[PDB]
């Protein structure tokens, strides 16, 4: 069993030792070979085990029974302080000290999609077709990013342009071809990747991309769960929420019920103030967590895109489609749908237009062969000019 | 023009003279205030002519002022220490 | 003296009880639980009392703590500040083994620690408190 | 351990199957395609995956 | 990732350090934050004291 | 050989008669840049407690 | 170079297991008898957590490490990488229960 | 390439016991002092009351 | 909607018009600077009641500056359109993305989505009209539309109008 | 169309460690290898091209539908390769305005 | 022959306006 | 007149309020959260957006405009930005403030230990000066060591 192995009162107990940075493993295996060397002698070293976490750093954990015995096997060693720097574990942390780390995710999945840590393809999205079982590499399918004689754009691997810019290619398979050392399918290279050149998570997906990776299967992204799941990520993590916000509660016994945010403390706690017919009701503040909470949005209110290619527009709500939400565009004066996890009830716009294009205000332009003019207002988007 | 010259000046009741020594022929600086939260949180933009207090979302209620560049400088340190001197033009009693 | 306190600890636990069973039918009915909420500040002020905690545990208050701590049939937890001062409560207070046996609590609280919906905070207190009452049984 | 106690952990703290099926409900509703859930209808139509799209593509008339 | 509370204390107590020497770096006591130079750092509080602080 | 040299040198260099990471709290003032205005400027530095 | 069996945990070269095995796992392995793939799928070079454990019998640790059966040595809290499904076969064939040390599995 | 002199530096004997005075808020009189200091190298090395 | 509202105005003179005609200048600059004017906080000042008895006080002068500063206070008629509002308004323009309406100093745009969907906008009609069976809104023609929205500029006013509720469009 | 190919950004993606002039001389290259499909490349800044003297007073609406009218009748009096298209999107910018086709 | 003048008090299109060389004077 | 024209009105300060910043205040005058450690991107100019040196706070070059304004170097006065801390810590100029109000009120029901029926308590509440108001308070809260859950009828206390 496991639950039944949890530390009791009579079991040995446990010190924990400040040492040298980086010599933890070798005070570890010092350790163990004074045990080692001393046992069946008149005198061992009479402890029962010691180890250290990575995460711990400076610090090594032996279990025992007795201070002396802890001073025994510190003797002899340089890695140990002056001072006699030992405490006594307690035994509530005994399970925390070995239990294990890094278990949010079980593995790598082949077939998902992830993003590249470095190298020539660094950033580029890249489907994992190969998980090695060592874990620190793996094959990855990925779009070849060649000039066949700074780095050039991603493009699949064309063999006719190859051959005619480089007449030495290699093939060993019917769609599997070896071009410069490196493995292209079907026009897809295909390349081992250590696990410390992938990110596995917060992956940003791009529908070009995704069109260029699925077009080879027959159908426009016909894979959507690990998206879906993406989706989902993005949606959740984009949330912030301000005081006086008019939010609606998705679960628990609340479900279903309207009110402002009354005040933000850290990041997953929001005190609100319920709105019902009843007047005692009103007069009360909940705090609620933030993961059952979504936004209100009443028609005729300045809002601000948060995120996405309408980034720092600005307008006022027409029309509210459940999920996506309508609104007539400030700066472009055009209607805009952008899902209402982009949109922030920001009353008053002031854009700065700085650090976009290559105009600011009041620059004398030359509209085209003919028309000449200057700068009035500048947009994200675009320009106003008078000519 | 140190502590003791600044109270010759003052001893003499030459106030104009005190005053343009230690802004005009020295830091001056020039600052906008909210007029409801009395801070120096208000992001002005001369040339797009807009200003406004994000804190308090206003874009009226706004004043300039003109204060030695090492008021602004003790003022913002003192922000920088949790400490919120709130500058207000009008009294109260 | 104690039994005045015995006799508004049991006037208590009618009232909650009364408010648990309303809160379900409201949630039954289509409308939200409010009860528990209006209780909430007369059953945290009794609480926070360290002197009658041992009234309440001579009038097991811990059964109704539980049965308002018990997921309602539609698979809705409780609110999140009825949940965050029961755990403080149940930390206030001396538990023992045989609170526990007359209460039962000890399956709701794993309940907790499995669940995920549950607050990351209160899954480390309720895995915190389960081993705090393994601790006299094995010692 | 011993039986008779572990019999008393098991009545204290239960086995779980009195909200087994609690669990088994929660599990159940956090697992859960359409595209316009996926990106912005704005970027969508600048891409061209539409319904329009596919009735445009579809029908025998020049665009 | 994982609570042995001997280092959370020991880690929060460095914040609070931190954070309160950031302020004052003269407090009674306990010994003064140094740069890598071995001079005291200079805080927020160092800077308005004296007669070459901000006010004097 | 680097210790005593640059110690030596930052000491005489600098007048604090101390470890060059104790700068703090040691002796400063000891060694002084030589006055050259005159020759009894000099002779009196010389010479000087 | 230093590799950690996956079943016991015990942390040895590399070259070694290849050489002589894993002394512990060997009645149910054969590590010693394994090509290195076998030897890559029994014991791996990513881990985490190094253990010395001096007295199995009475070390609290090495119950609850499930290596007081074991060879005192040097072991592994945490081990990169589960056995191959036909391992767990073979190991399930012999009656032993295989409960992986990976971390992801509690 | 700059000229440094060093300036002595005044110190009070050592190995000679001194008798003060100390002043009235306090429950010492007088005090006894001596400061020792190995011949071979003139160092200090303790104080004594 | 109009109202009458006492409002102020800080005036600042310069030397050089010290002289005998200083009120009434004070006066006619008061009234080119306010009539017409359009403040997001109060709308548009139309009009200034008793524009040449206003009251102007004792100029107070600038240290360091020498200029005077006057506080003008006066009545004054102003117009601020209020959300969720329903008024009356003459079509002043028709284009697919919707109509433009004028409020009296105010241009009030409606969007296609805040129409009636029966009021389907014909561009071949002379002039093009986002006309129905029975209702035909072109340029000139009154209507009647509620204010939803306002958006406040450095001085302007855009209000946005729907007529998708009972009561609405052509009148 | 070469000075509004210099400012473009598909020259950037296309020839991202060269300058703005280099830019400038292979937009002139290209205009006199094939002006039509230089003409093809500048998508929407082709209508703020000078066309006519007065082609501000047209809606652009109309203006619009003229561009495409007058490049769809030159683009089919010349004529679109298939393959070539399918081989490089440069040529394949012609495709969707051969008649029945579209983008 | 074109100048660009912007004024303060002029709040159309920021106070600027184009105006002819010819039709103005030096202040 | 060295100054470039403003269209706010120009006025002179009146009076200083003092006080402490809220929490929602320090977040709501922000414009950038402080997150990363590293003060430059890659060595690379354009020091990284969300660490120490973000571009929104301000502008200290003079070929470089202040994001957030638009302002040069000469105009742009700075602008704040803010740094969540995972766990409260002590500000270290109020410790003995904070002390001192510990020891006047319960550490349970968060209430005085004191209530007006006190003669001495209502006559030190009568005074008008915060400081002087506390000290006095303080003085007579010290002594009392032990919450009433009941009156010395219930004064809210916890006992
Ligand atoms: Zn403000
Ligand atoms: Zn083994
Ligand atoms: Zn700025
Ligand atoms: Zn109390």
């Amino acid at each position: 069993p496991q639950r039944l192995l949890i530390p009791t009162v009579d079991d040995p107990g446990i010190w924990g030792v400040k040492v040298r940075l980086g010599k933890e493993k070798d005070v570890v295996r010092q350790i163990l070979k004074k045990k080692l060397a001393r046992e069946g002698t008149k005198n061992p070293l009479e402890i029962y085990s010691a180890f250290q976490r990575d995460s711990f750093k400076g610090h090594v954990y032996i279990e025992a029974r007795k201070a002396e015995a802890i001073n025994d096997a510190l003797k002899g060693n340089v890695n140990v302080f002056s001072n006699n720097s030992k405490f006594l574990v307690g035994i509530v942390e005994y399970k925390d000290l070995l239990r294990p780390v890094k278990s949010s995710d079980v593995k790598l999945t082949r077939g998902s999609y992830v993003r590249v840590k470095n190298g020539k393809f660094k950033g580029d999205l890249a489907q994992v077709d190969e998980v090695l079982e060592n874990g620190l590499e793996a094959r990855l399918k990925l779009v070849p990013r060649l000039d066949y004689g700074f780095r050039p754009a991603q493009r699949l691997f064309s063999e006719a342009e190859a051959r005619v810019h480089e007449p030495t290619i290699r093939r060993d398979r019917d769609g599997f071809v070896t071009y410069g050392g490196e493995e292209y399918y079907e026009g897809f290279l295909y390349k081992t990747f250590r696990l410390q050149n992938l990110i596995v998570n917060s992956i940003n997906p791009t529908l070009n991309e995704l069109s260029l990776f699925q077009s080879n299967e027959e159908s426009t992204t016909i894979d959507l769960s690990t998206i879906a799941d993406s989706l989902k990520e993005t949606a959740k993590n984009l949330v912030s929420f301000q005081p006086g916000d008019n939010v609606e509660i998705i679960n628990g016994e609340l479900n279903h019920l309207t009110g402002t945010v009354s005040s933000v403390n850290q990041s997953t706690i929001v005190s609100v103030r319920l709105h019902s017919d009843d007047d005692t009701i009103n007069s009360e503040t909940v705090e609620i967590p933030t993961s059952d909470l979504r936004k209100i949005f009443n028609v005729g209110d300045h809002v601000r895109v948060i995120h996405g290619k309408h980034t720092d527009d600005t307008g006022l709500i027409v029309e509210v489609n459940g999920d996506k939400v309508e609104f007539i565009s400030n700066q472009t004066k055009r209607t805009v749908i952008v899902f209402s996890n982009y949109l922030i009830k920001s009353t008053d716009s002031t854009v700065s237009i700085n650090e976009s294009g290559r105009f600011e205000l009041h620059d004398l332009v030359q509209v085209n062969s003919d028309l000449v003019g200057i700068v009035i207002r500048a947009q994200k988007d675009s320009f106003d000019v008078l000519c | 023009f140190g502590e003791m010259e600044r109270d010759c000046m003052i001893a003499h009741g030459a106030a104009g003279f005190l005053k343009e020594r230690l802004m005009e022929a020295s830091d001056a600086f020039r600052v906008h205030v909210c007029g409801i939260c009395g801070l120096m949180s208000v992001i002005a933009n001369l040339k797009k002519n807009q200003f406004e207090c994000r804190s308090c979302k206003n874009k009226t209620n706004i004043y300039q002022l003109h204060i030695p560049y090492a008021a602004k400088l003790l003022f913002q340190e003192l922000m920088a220490m949790n400490i919120a001197p709130r500058l207000y033009t009008e009294r109260s009693g | 003296l104690e039994q005045m306190q015995d006799e508004l600890i049991q006037q208590l636990k009618l009232q909650m009880e009364e408010s648990a069973i309303r809160d379900a039918n409201n949630i039954e009915q289509g409308k939200p639980a409010i009860f528990k909420l209006k209780l909430l500040p007369k059953v945290k002020d009794i609480l926070l009392r360290a002197n009658l905690a041992d009234s309440i545990l001579d009038n097991n208050l811990l059964a109704s703590v539980r049965l308002w701590l018990e997921p309602l049939p539609d698979a809705s937890l409780p609110a999140y500040q009825i949940q965050k001062v029961l755990f403080d409560a149940i930390k206030s207070l001396p538990i023992k083994t045989s609170h526990l046996r007359e209460s039962g609590l000890g399956k709701v609280m794993v309940f907790y620690q499995k669940s995920k919906r549950v607050e990351p905070n209160l899954k480390r207190t309720a895995e915190k408190l389960i081993s705090d009452w393994t601790r006299p049984i094995m010692g | 351990l011993q039986g008779e106690q572990y019999q008393e952990i098991i009545e204290i703290f239960g086995d779980g199957t009195d909200y087994q099926w609690t669990l088994d409900a929660e599990e159940e509703m956090e697992q859960p395609t359409s595209l316009a859930d996926v990106f912005e209808p704005s970027e969508l139509k600048e891409k061209m995956l539409t319904d329009e799209d596919n009735v445009i593509r579809v029908t025998d008339l020049p665009e | 990732d994982g609570s042995p509370q001997h280092i959370i204390n020991e880690v929060e107590q460095l914040l609070q350090f931190h954070v309160a020497t950031y302020m004052d770096n003269d407090i009674a006591g306990q010994p003064q934050a140094l740069q890598k130079s071995g001079r005291p750092v200079k805080a927020i509080r160092a800077r308005l004291k004296g007669k070459e602080g901000r006010l004097r | 050989s680097t210790t005593i040299t640059s110690g030596l040198k930052y000491s005489l260099a600098t007048g604090n008669w101390g470890e060059q990471k104790k700068a703090m709290s040691s002796r400063a003032g000891v060694s002084q840049v030589l006055n050259r205005y005159t020759y009894s400027s000099t002779l009196s530095h010389l010479r000087r407690t | 170079r230093e590799r950690a069996c996956m079943l016991c945990g015990i942390v040895l070269p590399g070259r070694v297991f290849m050489q002589n095995g894993c002394p512990n796992c060997d009645s149910v392995l054969n590590l010693r008898d394994s090509d290195q793939a076998t030897v890559n799928e029994c014991t791996s070079s990513s881990f985490e957590g190094l253990v010395a454990v001096g007295d199995n019998e009475h070390s609290w640790v090495a119950k609850w490490l499930r290596v007081d059966r074991f060879q005192p040595g040097l072991y592994a809290v945490r081990v990169d990488g589960r056995l191959p499904s036909d391992i767990v076969a073979a190991l399930e064939q012999y009656g032993v229960y295989y409960r992986p040390r990976d971390g992801s599995v509690i | 390439g700059s000229e440094k002199v060093l300036i002595a530096q005044e110190r009070s004997a050592a190995n000679i016991v001194q008798v003060f005075k100390k002043a009235a808020p306090s429950p010492i009189s007088h005090v006894a002092e001596i400061r020792s200091a190995l011949e071979k190298g003139s160092r200090l090395i303790s104080t004594m009351q | 909607m109009f109202f009458l509202k006492d409002l102020s105005l800080i005036l600042t003179l310069h030397p050089s018009y010290f002289g005998p005609q200083m009120n009434q200048y004070l006066r006619e600059k008061l009234l080119t600077d306010v009539e017409g004017t359009c403040t997001g906080q109060f709308g548009y000042i139309v009009t200034v009641l008793d524009g040449m008895n206003i009251d102007v006080g004792k100029g107070r002068i600038i240290p360091g500056s020498g200029s005077a500063e006057f506080e003008v206070k006066y009545r004054a008629v102003v117009w601020k359109p209020f959300k969720g509002e329903v008024v009356d308004a003459i079509v002043s323009n028709v284009s697919p993305i919707g109509f433009f309406a004028d409020v009296g100093p105010l241009n009030v745009f409606v969007s296609t989505r805040l129409i009636p969907d029966n009021l389907v906008y014909n561009p071949s009609n002379s002039p093009p009209a986002y006309m129905s069976n029975d209702e035909l809104i072109t340029k000139g023609s009154k209507v009647r539309l509620k204010v939803v929205g306002t958006r406040t500029d450095v001085n302007e006013i855009y209000a946005i109008g729907s007529i998708k509720e009972d009561f609405l469009g052509a009148i | 169309t070469a000075r509004l190919y210099q400012h473009s950004s598909k020259s950037s993606a296309e020839y991202p460690n060269r300058p703005q002039l280099a830019k400038y001389c292979i937009g002139l290259a290209k205009y006199i290898q094939s002006p039509l499909l230089e003409y093809l490349a500048l998508d929407e800044s082709m209508y703020s091209l000078h066309i006519h003297k007065h082609q501000n007073l047209l809606p652009r609406e109309k203006l619009i539908d003229a561009v495409q009218t007058s490049i769809v009748d030159i683009v089919n009096l010349v004529g679109v390769d298939i393959n070539e298209a399918v081989r490089a999107p440069y040529h394949a910018l012609a495709l969707p305005y051969v008649c029945g086709l579209g983008p | 022959n074109f100048l660009f003048l912007r004024s303060r008090e002029i709040v159309e299109n920021q106070g600027v306006f184009v105006t002819s060389s010819n039709r103005v004077k030096t202040i | 007149s060295q100054f470039p024209y403003s269209s706010a009105p120009l006025r002179s300060v009146k009076e200083v309020q003092f006080g402490l910043l809220s929490p929602e205040e320090i977040r709501a005058i922000s414009v950038v959260k402080i997150e990363y450690p590293e003060i430059m991107d890659e060595s690379r100019q354009r020091p990284r957006e969300g660490g120490l040196n973000d571009p929104k706070l301000g502008s200290i070059d003079r070929n470089f405009k202040c994001q957030t304004c638009g302002e040069g170097m000469a105009e742009c006065p700075g602008h704040f930005g803010h740094m969540e801390l995972a766990k409260p810590v002590f500000h270290i100029g109020f410790i003995p403030k904070i002390k001192k109000v510990c020891e006047c009120i319960c550490m349970n029901c968060g209430k005085l230990l004191l209530d007006e029926t006190n003669p001495t308590m209502a006559q030190a509440i009568r005074i008008r000066d915060p400081k002087k108001r506390f000290n006095a308070v303080w003085q007579l809260c010290k002594t009392k060591m032990v919450c009433e859950a009941d009156a010395p009828v219930s004064r809210g206390g916890c006992g």
